[PDB]
RNA sequence: GACUCGGUGAAAUUAUAGUACCUGUGAAGAUGCAGGUUACCCGCGACAGGACGGAAAGACCCCGUGGAGCUUUACUGCAAC
RNA sequence: GGUUCGUGGUAGGAGAGCGUUCUAAGGGCGGUGAAGUCAGACCGGAAGGACUGGUGGAGCGCUUAGAAGUGAGAAUGCCGGUAUGAGUAGCGAAAGAAGGGUGAGAAUCCCUUCCACCGAAUAUCUAAGGUUUCCUGAGGAAGGCUCGUCCGCUCAGGGUU
RNA sequence: GGGUAGCGGAGAAAUUCCAAUCGAACUUGGAGAUAGCUGGUUCUCUCCGAAAUAGCUUUAGGGCUAGCCUCGAGGUAAAGA
RNA sequence: GAGCUGUACGUAAGCGUUGAUCCAGAGAUUUCCGAAUGGGGGAACCCACUAUCUUUAGUCGGAUAGUAUCCUUACGUGAAUACAUAGCGUGAGGAAGGCAGACCCAGGGAACUGAAACAUCUAAGUACCUGGAGGAAGAGAAAGAAAAAUCGAUUUCCUGAGUAGCGGCGAGCGAAACGGAAAGAGCCCAAACCAAGAAGCUUGCUUCUUGGGGUUGUAGGACACUCUAUAUGGAGUUACAAAAGAAAGUUAUAAAUGAAGCGGUCUGGAAAGGCCCGCCAAAGACGGUAACAGCCCGGUAGUUGAAAUGGCUUUCCCUCCAGAGUGGAUCCUGAGUACGGCGGAACACGUGAAAUUCCGUCGGAAUCCGGGAGGACCAUCUCCCAAGGCUAAAUACUCCCUAGUGACCGAUAGUGAACCAGUACCGUGAGGGAAAGGUGAAAAGCACCCCGGAAGGGGAGUGAAACAGUUCCUGAAACCGUGUGCCUACAAGUAGUUAGAGCCCGUUAAUGGGUGAUAGCGUGCCUUUUGUAGAAUGAACCGGCGAGUUACGAUUUGUUGCAAGGUUAA
């Protein structure tokens, strides 16, 4: 309240809408995949049990932030396109479950 | 009570612990007792009533009856009650 | 009726009070501050100038985005027709 | 531990504390006298705290922590007590007097006589309403605007066909 | 002896009366209504210490942001005086 | 198992081991009023009638029973009106009223208030009124939730989430599903059709009653065949049909038994306390007892106990009972219904793009080749099968009962009420509504003497104490007095303070205490104010009571644990 001077909620405009089909994924950098050992396969099921994603809203995105050195086979729902570039770099194939 | 009118008892708390005296009356509502020569008062008596010269009377107040205990004639000490039943009805008996 | 004596015995009010006057000063009108001027201690009958005396959180006046009653071609309604 | 600069203060910010009730644990006091209460010329920078003695007559400190119905001088605060005004206002329309009696006690109760007042009422019934106030015998704390031996008051008995 | 009852009665009309209440009875409840108003708010010491302004406001004795106070922390061509 | 005849401070007359008083179960009695019910009535009263009996010479009296109204239902009488209906009468059943100021469901439904005004909106479907209840109610076995590809009645909790939304898009209002739990349970009809009547006479077709049958979705049933059951088994009074009993066990409602110190000594009125010795403990709970007790008393742990009544659990009795498969000719599967328009309401959802649910009104389907939903609507797909009913548990609340608990109160508190309190008292009434606890261990409650009419005192006595004396533990302050150390009748006083003789004392022993001639200085406290000694406000005084709290969120600082992790809720 300001005394009956208009609040500044009311002087500027409402803005956009709410998607009712959003979809939000669990965000997993690089970095963390290095925790695993080398040649390994990398699942959903598997970055849950180790701990690293708890919930994995509308599915699991890699993306690059940090750098991977262990060679792994990472399947996840979505990668940046950079995510995929530095998985492959370090000599690993990238599945879309 | 553990005692009643006409027992034998001790006293074992008051002015008068060691005196022995007989039950003249039992107060259970009061849980008191009046033992013969325990607990003497001097009540200042008016004449009115039966007593027609009235004056300073010498008798018995009652005491509290867990401040007494039970004579047992065999031993002639003052001991704990316990309750027997021979058959028809049961009887008090020392320890 | 008042007043004196004998009997009985309230109340409003009340920060504590050993509670003068004048001129001044000061929230601009002082028993209470300053400078003076008066004044032995305690009462009783009287009088009301002051204690901005008592009584009543001023009814006047203004204020409150307080009430209430009233009016109408104020707004929005409702009954009734 | 020194040095330097500081230490007026309302609203208000910050800090450290005092004391109150209760709980826990530890350790105590107390019928050779607990709490409370009264008094004192004691101690601490403050809130406060002891000691000694009287009263009192059975419970209470201390330490560390914890929890709060935790501190009053003001609210025309609420309740209680007690002042002041003050031996003051008042004692509610009116005619009494003396003698005798009763009694611990009498202007005030009873009796007598005279006086005075109402008399289309201040008399006699009676409805309402009240509900025992009626009668008798005791009483005199309170009530009665004084007094009181008296009473519509107190206590007993009675009483309405 | 009865009747009319509060968003109502009653009024030879005064806002007059409806149980010492009437421009709308009384009582209980909603209810601790609401009160930008008045009053009040209880132990101690230490350190610091304002404001009574601007802007906007059915706003003007209210409020909000800023200004001015305080506590903590940060950071350096020290930018303050 | 020895006393008893209630409080409470009595007098009297009595009772009780041939078992009283007392405690528990079950009976009997139970005036009048009150729904109040035979009629009336100003509750606790008045006045009857009809039978039967009783009393008297008969009136006059007495006793017992019946006699309200409505609903339902038999039967009988029975009008205008012929049959008949209404009406009237009798007999059965049933209802009526109250309340736990709670919880629940329904009908009806505010305003203050918030929005810094106010009208939409909020408060709130709250308060309140009315009705219905039940021990719980409501809800409930999908015309559901969904769309991770599936779940499988309802309810309640955690979460989702202050999210999605709603909203003078303001103030505010505010879900749900998924996920996690508590608890779990499923059933009966209507209709096809079959049988038996009954009627209408549509006169062999139709609709009405009773029984069987039958209960559901890529469908189920009827209907055809087929296999096994016709109590072999199974199930029950908590739904799924509904009444009955027994017996056994167990719990409740009285009780019983129950270890160990009269230990020594000290103080004391008294010992349970101190000191010194013992002992019991499945018992060191609590209370009482002359101060604080495991061993004094009632008890406590443990172990026993019920004639009678009630509850529960089992078992028996009793009662009741068909359930698989195969086809898809036909038939059935809830109509003034669903739905729609108009007007409202409920949905978190304010008419909005407004699905879903309900009410009034009007219109009004399909009916298995069928119908509904998935938030306007259409198509596809998916999931369901409405217009009938029942259903325990998990949930809510507490007038009560039993057993307990409390960093809850302790007499101005705690209930309004510790006490004869919803009393006294106030009010026509609805209604409002107090104050008021403590002798002592024990009455031992003050014989007797004295003054006084008494009250009240002074002795004497009791008692530990009477300065504990029947309202009597303690006993502060205001306030009222008596006594007297210092001062005071020439003084002008916010009453003190600083200096200070004199006089009087003698301490928590201190460069002490009381008083104060005289001298200097000095306008209370609080509130509110630019500014108050204020001729502004408040307080007569003393005492008690009397104001930033808690819950849930947000944020920030401190602390602690763990740390790219941390943490669980129910
Ligand atoms: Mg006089
Ligand atoms: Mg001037
Ligand atoms: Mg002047
Ligand atoms: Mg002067
Ligand atoms: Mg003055
Ligand atoms: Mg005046
Ligand atoms: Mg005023
Ligand atoms: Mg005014
Ligand atoms: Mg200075
Ligand atoms: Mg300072
Ligand atoms: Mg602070
Ligand atoms: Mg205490
Ligand atoms: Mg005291
Ligand atoms: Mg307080
Ligand atoms: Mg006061
Ligand atoms: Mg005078
Ligand atoms: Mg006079
Ligand atoms: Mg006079
Ligand atoms: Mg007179
Ligand atoms: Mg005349
Ligand atoms: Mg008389
Ligand atoms: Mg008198
Ligand atoms: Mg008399
Ligand atoms: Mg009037
Ligand atoms: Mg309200
Ligand atoms: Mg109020
Ligand atoms: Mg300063
Ligand atoms: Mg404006
Ligand atoms: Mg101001
Ligand atoms: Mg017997
Ligand atoms: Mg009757
Ligand atoms: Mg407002
Ligand atoms: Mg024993
Ligand atoms: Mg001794
Ligand atoms: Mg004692
Ligand atoms: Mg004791
Ligand atoms: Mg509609
Ligand atoms: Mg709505
Ligand atoms: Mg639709
Ligand atoms: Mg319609
Ligand atoms: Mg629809
Ligand atoms: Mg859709
Ligand atoms: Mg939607
Ligand atoms: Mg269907
Ligand atoms: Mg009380
Ligand atoms: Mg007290
Ligand atoms: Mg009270
Ligand atoms: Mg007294
Ligand atoms: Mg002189
Ligand atoms: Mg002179
Ligand atoms: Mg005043
Ligand atoms: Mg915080």
């Amino acid at each position: 309240f300001e005394g009956g001077q208009l609040p500044l909620f009311r002087r500027i405009p409402k803005r956009g809408f709410t998607n009712i089909n959003r979809k939000e994924f669990a965000i997993v950098n690089l970095d963390v995949l290095n925790r695993f050992e080398d040649g390994t396969e990398v699942t959903p099921e598997l970055l849950v049990e180790t701990g690293i994603i708890r919930n994995e809203k509308s599915g699991i995105k890699i993306l690059s932030n940090g750098n991977i050195e262990k060679k792994l086979t990472v399947k996840a729902n979505k990668f940046s396109a950079a995510a995929k570039e530095a998985i492959e770099a370090a000599g690993g194939k990238t599945e879309v479950i | 009570m553990h005692v009643k009118k006409g027992d034998k008892v001790k006293v074992i708390t008051g002015k008068d612990k060691g005196k022995s005296g007989k039950v003249l009356a039992a107060f259970p509502k009061k849980d008191r007792v009046l033992i013969e020569g325990i607990n003497m008062v001097k009540k200042h008596t008016k004449p009115s009533n039966v007593n027609p010269q009235g004056g300073i009377l010498n008798v018995e107040a009652p005491i509290h009856v867990s401040n007494v205990m039970l004579l047992d004639p065999k031993t002639g000490e003052p001991t704990r009650v316990g309750y027997e039943v021979k058959g028809d009805k049961k009887v008090r008996v020392a320890k």
